């Protein structure tokens, strides 16, 4: 999905 | 030892290329602990636009607990130059290494290699 959480990385 | 990653790093498909070495989620300040004083931080740049400063606020949190500090960068954006420049300035002051990958597999490789 598109739920970019946190951690220097696209989600 | 056999790595320690942050559960805040789950999802990230790079973990899928961490195949040649054993790794597990642990509660640690950096993104990946590779040795008693070596640690890395991942910043996918593309995400770097979507709310940045987090990488900056991420190195101050780490402070100085690990000797070898390293920044794994996944070049997943065209015309990256500009950012790399201001990220590198940050790393000299932070005295941590700047590493460049371009795929989720390549960075995954960079992890098996630092524990190897």
């Amino acid at each position: 999905k598109i739920i970019d959480t946190g951690g220097g990385f696209i989600l | 030892n056999s790595i320690i990653v942050s559960p805040r790093q789950r999802g990230n498909p790079v973990l899928k290329f961490v195949r040649n070495v054993p790794w597990e989620f642990g509660d640690v300040i950096p993104d990946y602990v590779l040795g008693q004083s070596t640690c890395a931080l991942f910043l996918s740049l593309r995400y770097h636009n979507l709310h940045p400063d987090y990488i900056h606020g991420r190195l101050q949190s780490l402070g100085k607990n690990f000797a070898l500090r390293v920044l794994l960068v996944q070049v997943d954006v065209k015309d990256p130059q500009q950012a790399l420049k201001e990220l590198a300035k940050m790393c000299i002051l932070a005295d941590c290494t700047l590493i460049l990958a371009w795929s989720p597999e390549e960075a995954g490789r960079y992890l098996e290699t630092y524990k190897a």
